[PDB]
RNA sequence: GGGUUUACGACCUCGAUGUUGGAUCAGGACACCCAAAUGGUGCAACCGCUAUUAAAGGUUCGUUUGUUCAACGAUUAAAG
């Protein structure tokens, strides 16, 4: 009762190759890394890094109000601790 | 002979109680009570980003795309919620939900103000391009207790029956 | 009866706790569930870890929902790292790209809840980056030539004065 | 386990492992059966130690 | 529906290091040898140091005047040391160690013989000065919440207040002294000497304007 | 809502909810159906059927309950609280059933 | 029944009562909460 | 006014709701100023227990209070009409608002004990035993402390407790 | 059965015995003619 | 909050308030031992532990010590 014992088998190399957990079934066939000619530009526009702040965010979008939404459950959490109940 | 701090409130001289009752403190009482007295003039509030930015989206929504359709939102399972999400996207029909309390305003301000009976309750917008409404009676046929109330196809309000005629034409 | 949340192993589906004593006061046995967990995860590679919904009925009888394996192991095979790091944030436990992360996401979508929702594949791979940062995965947009020997060579290091470390700690507090 | 009967393995003090035979069955409605054996020593808990001292202390006479 | 606020955010509050309350000492390292008077000038009338905030932002004020000792020094320590936050919160005394001795004797002792031994020492607090004063990033409710208890079991009446509180109950007070309505005040009787009122009233009561009795301040006296 | 899902519906057969939505009395109504169209409702019991029909020219909010005792219990609601109707169901379905 | 000076609820479902001219902290998920106030 | 019918028929309960013709509000105040019902009627530290024409307008025919939200007053006021209320119930006023229960009007008991300006329930005050001295005395309070504020003509406080 | 401790007005434990309107009334009366008194003796 | 032990002060008596223990007689208080009605329990039942209300009635017989106390024997519903 553990997990996988195949796990980079050859790590200096294999793993830059292609992923090798993509195989779930046993008939083992990785695929192919499929370089950036293949990747629409989507996969890189993103964040990668850390999150945005909302000082950051401008105050018209959806996004802003999420994060202030979120800031305000941590507040009324951090209110919240003194529970007696 | 008692000390001058002590612990059993150290009880005054009898003249002292009496100075004491004299200078007790008398808060101002007005003529009138002012709060059932005629309210000041209005502080009157200003609009937030937020309900700004569901004036711009009601109003995007009410101008871009044709059918809108205003049905009861049911409280049902959130499983249920996701797939029914699916079945409508299958049919590129979205939903959205708008408080009422922006939703009103804009509506009686609009030229839609013959939706007000509507928005009473439990509210769900159907935005439809290229209004297909056929698809959508299918699906809703398909739960018993989620009744279409109403909406506009191009401009045009309809009940349900009007609904039922639209999408049998 | 209602729905319960699993995760069990590929063949690894034995009848006893913590899966046993559930099924077992619900009512419906656990040689046949394990039986039929078996039979329908043959074919997957035994030893890794896939979510299960068991919807029990009244007359005890039982059907099974099987989803994609766990967006951990995922991260931890495509990076390479058996368990993941300890304090995360302050160290690095693998290092992955944003072509598995695209990879991960494209096996992962055909899924309960990624097919109920009609989400684009941009969602999915946002997901999995937070999964990865969690775990305390590093991903580099494109760098996998040798950097990953070059980190694995530190983290094979830092891991072994780690536990070294721990071996030390736990012998002075059973000494104190 | 195996079904509807768990097997618990546990590492309880010998000096606390009396009287278990009239609790075990009595919790679990005569159901449960137990085994044990002696496996390893280890430094005793300061209540207990203290306990023993105070015993041995008594038995010798002189506090 | 509800409009969503903003959330106080803190960032220019810099925790400094060793956040948690400091240990004190029941006697300090240079006793007293020679035994002192027990002025009760100590705890009489308001506090004249100590009495506004210097770096913290929250802060145990007591209402009324007593003395402060180990026990009670200990209680305070390891109940704020238990409840902060050690990485958002810090505290910080604002009394010092206790240094006034107290003399006791034995029972059996008849009166008179000399003075007694010096048992203990104690910290001489007066109403109106801060105890425990404490800053970070974090809310007034929870700091509140979690300081109500030691200013309960503090022996003087004590409330958690901050800048603000304090600020607002002050100027409460001038509020009230300045709107107050009957044109007799304890201040002018006792500065005019009227009814001859100075025979039972004391040299400090000209001072106090009839607010501090004895150990005991009742702020609702003008 | 919680009431109906606490109160055992297992005992109903059908319940109706007859209205038109364009009409001005019409709160309570919706209120009613919502309320017996839950999921915990739903969930209580899965052989009823909930059927909410809706007309135009009506203008007679009604609501019709039968249940497998031989009982029909028809609520002509369009002045009476949502509540009123709620608590009124649930006293006569726990009474008789 | 616990007979205090203050009365305060334990959890969640404890609710305060006056009756017979005190108050009453009744709980009826975990009936020790139950409270009066002398 | 909404009156709920029910009516049975065949194992079949048909509940209806009618509505009839209230009241309105009298044509001319003497301070339509006033936002508060009372403080507008310039009624303020005017009523009392004794006035029962103004407390019967808005009670239910149960002798239940009306809600604030819908009858309009200001808090203080209801509070002081809630405390005049339970006195004149209490007192023995208002025969007509009492629950109807041709059972229980048959078993007669003792006869009601004559009371009025009451302040706590006759089934919740002990009686006092030790009464206490001049010094330190066991005042029996009557009346409602809420209507200290009452105009009074001939000058003298209202004693809350004797 | 309510005792006052030692003497009715030296002890530690005193008489509680309050004050009332008409002392109260008397000091004021008193204030205001010392009042007068202090503004006759002004100029 | 009470004034039940010791001590504290010496206010009333040293031209007298006669001082411990037992016999008889008990009065009163409840901070209730039993008997009565209850709540909660890590209350399964017998035994238990605490809390509330309740003072009309009871609270043993013996060895030793002058003993109040103290240990022991036998009981009671209990030996406040
Ligand atoms: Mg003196
Ligand atoms: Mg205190
Ligand atoms: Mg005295
Ligand atoms: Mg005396
Ligand atoms: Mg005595
Ligand atoms: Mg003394
Ligand atoms: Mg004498
Ligand atoms: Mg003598
Ligand atoms: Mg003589
Ligand atoms: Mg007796
Ligand atoms: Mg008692
Ligand atoms: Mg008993
Ligand atoms: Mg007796
Ligand atoms: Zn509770
Ligand atoms: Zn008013």
């Amino acid at each position: 009762e553990a997990l996988k014992d195949p796990e980079v088998c050859t790590d200096p190399f294999r793993l830059t190759t292609h992923a090798m957990g993509v195989n779930i079934y046993k008939e083992g066939q990785d695929v192919v890394l499929k370089p950036d000619s293949e990747y629409p530009e989507w996969l890189f526009e993103m964040n990668v890094g850390p999150p945005k702040k909302l000082e950051e965010l401008d105050p018209e979008t959806r996004e802003y109000w999420r994060l202030l939404r979120k800031h305000n459950i941590w507040r009324h959490n951090r209110l919240s601790k003194n529970r007696k109940f | 002979g008692s000390k001058a701090v002590t612990r059993h409130r150290r009880v005054m001289h009898f003249e002292r109680q009496k100075l004491m009752a004299v200078t007790e403190y008398i808060p101002p009482k007005p003529t009138i009570n002012p709060r059932c007295l005629p309210p000041p003039p209005t502080p009157p509030q200003e609009e937030t980003g937020l309900v700004r930015l569901l004036r711009r989206e009601i109003a995007a929504v009410f101008r871009d795309n044709r059918m809108i359709a205003v049905c009861q939102h049911v409280a049902l399972s959130a499983e249920d919620k996701l797939l029914l999400r699916h079945q409508l996207r299958k049919h590129k029909i979205l939903m959205k939900i708008f408080p009422n309390q922006v939703l009103k305003p804009f509506l009686e301000e609009s030229k839609y103000q013959n939706l007000l009976p509507l928005f009473v309750g439990h509210n769900l917008l159907l935005v439809s391009e290229e209004p297909k409404v056929k698809e959508m009676v299918r699906i809703l046929k398909g739960i018993p207790f989620l009744p279409l109330l109403g909406g506009c196809i191009d401009d045009t309000i309809l009940s349900r029956q009007g609904f039922i005629n639209y999408s049998k034409l | 009866s209602g729905m319960i949340r699993a995760i069990v192993r590929a063949g690894q589906a034995r009848p006893g706790p913590p899966l046993g004593p559930i099924l077992g006061q619900r009512g419906v046995s656990i040689n046949q569930f394990c039986k039929e967990f078996n039979e329908k995860t043959k074919d997957i590679k035994e030893g890794i870890p896939l979510p299960t919904k068991i919807f029990v009925k009244p007359d005890r009888t039982f059907e099974i929902k099987i989803g994609q394996p766990t967006v951990s192991y995922f991260l931890k095979a495509a990076a390479g790292i058996e368990k993941g790091a300890r304090h995360t944030g302050k160290e690095v436990a693998g290092l992955v790209t944003l072509k598995h992360v695209y990879e991960i996401a494209r096996v992962k979508a055909q899924d309960d809840a990624f097919a109920l929702q009609d989400v684009p594949l941009s969602s999915v791979v946002r997901s999995i980056i937070g999964s990865a940062r969690s775990l305390g995965i590093r991903v580099v947009k494109d760098l996998s030539s040798e950097e990953l020997a070059a980190f694995q060579k530190e983290r094979a290091l830092f891991l072994a004065a780690q536990r070294e470390a721990d071996l030390a700690a736990q012998a002075e507090a059973a000494k104190k | 386990g195996v079904e509807d009967y768990f097997t618990l393995y546990a590492d309880v003090p010998l000096n606390d492992m009396f009287g278990y035979s009239t609790e075990l069955r009595s919790c679990t409605e005569g159901k449960g059966e137990y085994t044990m054996e002696y496996s390893r020593y280890q430094p005793c808990l300061p209540s207990t130690q203290e306990d023993v001292i105070n015993k041995y202390l008594e038995a010798t006479g002189q506090l | 529906f509800k409009t969503l606020l903003p959330v106080p955010t803190f960032e220019d509050v810099a925790i400094p290091e060793k956040p948690k309350l400091r240990f004190v000492e029941r006697v300090p390292l240079v006793p007293k040898v020679r035994r002192e008077r027990k002025n009760l000038s100590d705890i009489r009338g308001p506090s004249t140091e100590a009495t506004e905030f210097t770096e913290g932002r929250f802060a145990i004020l007591a209402l009324g005047g007593g003395y402060l000792h180990w026990g009670h020094f200990e209680m305070m320590r390891l109940t704020i040391n238990r409840s902060m936050d050690p990485k958002n919160m810090f505290a910080l005394w604002r009394v010092p160690a206790p240094f006034k001795p107290i003399t006791r004797k034995g029972m059996g002792q008849r009166m008179g013989g000399g003075k007694g031994a010096i048992d203990h020492y104690v910290t001489p607090v007066k109403a109106g000065r801060l105890i425990v004063e404490m800053g970070g990033r974090c809310e007034f409710k929870e700091v509140q919440g979690f300081l109500d208890l030691v200013a309960h079991k503090l022996p003087f009446p004590a409330k958690a207040v901050s800048r603000e509180t304090l600020e607002k109950m002050r100027k409460d007070q001038e509020e009230r002294e300045r709107n107050n309505q009957n044109p007799w005040t304890f201040e002018r009787i006792a500065t005019a000497n009227m009814l001859g009122i100075r025979k039972v009233l004391s040299p400090y009561d000209l001072t106090h304007k009839g607010r501090y009795w004895g150990k005991f301040y009742t702020p609702e006296r003008v | 809502a919680a009431a109906l899902a606490r109160l055992g519906l297992r005992a109903v057969k059908q319940v109706r909810v007859q209205f038109c939505p364009f009409e001005k009395n019409v709160e309570s109504t919706r209120t009613f159906l919502q309320a017996v169209s839950s999921e915990k409702v739903r969930c209580t019991n899965l052989n009823c059927s909930v059927i909410a029909d809706v007309r135009h020219d009506g203008s007679e909010p009604c609501v019709d309950v039968l249940f497998g005792d031989g009982h029909r219990l028809i609520m002509r609601g369009a002045h009476l609280t949502a509540q009123e109707m709620l608590t009124a169901f649930a006293s006569h379905i726990q009474a008789r059933g | 029944f616990k007979t205090k000076g203050v009365l305060k609820k334990r959890c969640r479902d404890c609710y305060l009562v006056k009756r017979r001219g005190r108050w009453f902290i009744y709980c009826k998920t975990n009936p020790k909460h139950k409270q009066r106030q002398m | 006014f909404r009156e709920v019918v029910e009516i049975l028929d065949g194992k079949t309960t048909i509940i209806e709701g009618r509505i009839t013709e209230t009241p309105q509000e009298s044509p001319n105040p003497p301070n339509p100023t006033g936002q508060c019902p009372i403080c507008r009627w310039n009624l303020k530290h005017k009523y009392n227990y004794e006035d029962v024409l103004l407390l019967s307008q808005f009670i239910r025919p149960h002798g239940g209070m009306l809600p604030r939200r819908i009858t309009g007053l200001c808090q203080e006021e209801h509070l002081k009409i809630e405390e005049c209320v339970k006195m004149a119930h209490r007192a023995g006023l208002l025969p007509n608002h009492r629950p109807k229960l041709p059972e229980g009007f048959v078993p007669k008991s003792k006869p009601r004990l004559n009371r009025y300006l009451t302040r706590w329930s006759p089934r919740s005050v002990k009686p006092i035993y030790n009464k206490g001295h001049r010094w330190n005395k066991v005042r029996m309070p009557v009346g409602s402390p809420l209507l200290k504020d009452n105009v009074s003509y001939s000058g003298r406080p209202l004693l809350l407790y004797h | 059965r309510n005792r006052i401790p030692g003497r009715q007005w030296i002890g530690k434990h005193r008489r509680p015995r309050p004050v009332s309107a008409q002392a109260k009334q008397n000091m004021i009366r008193r204030l205001e003619t010392e009042a007068e008194n202090q503004y006759w003796l002004s100029r």
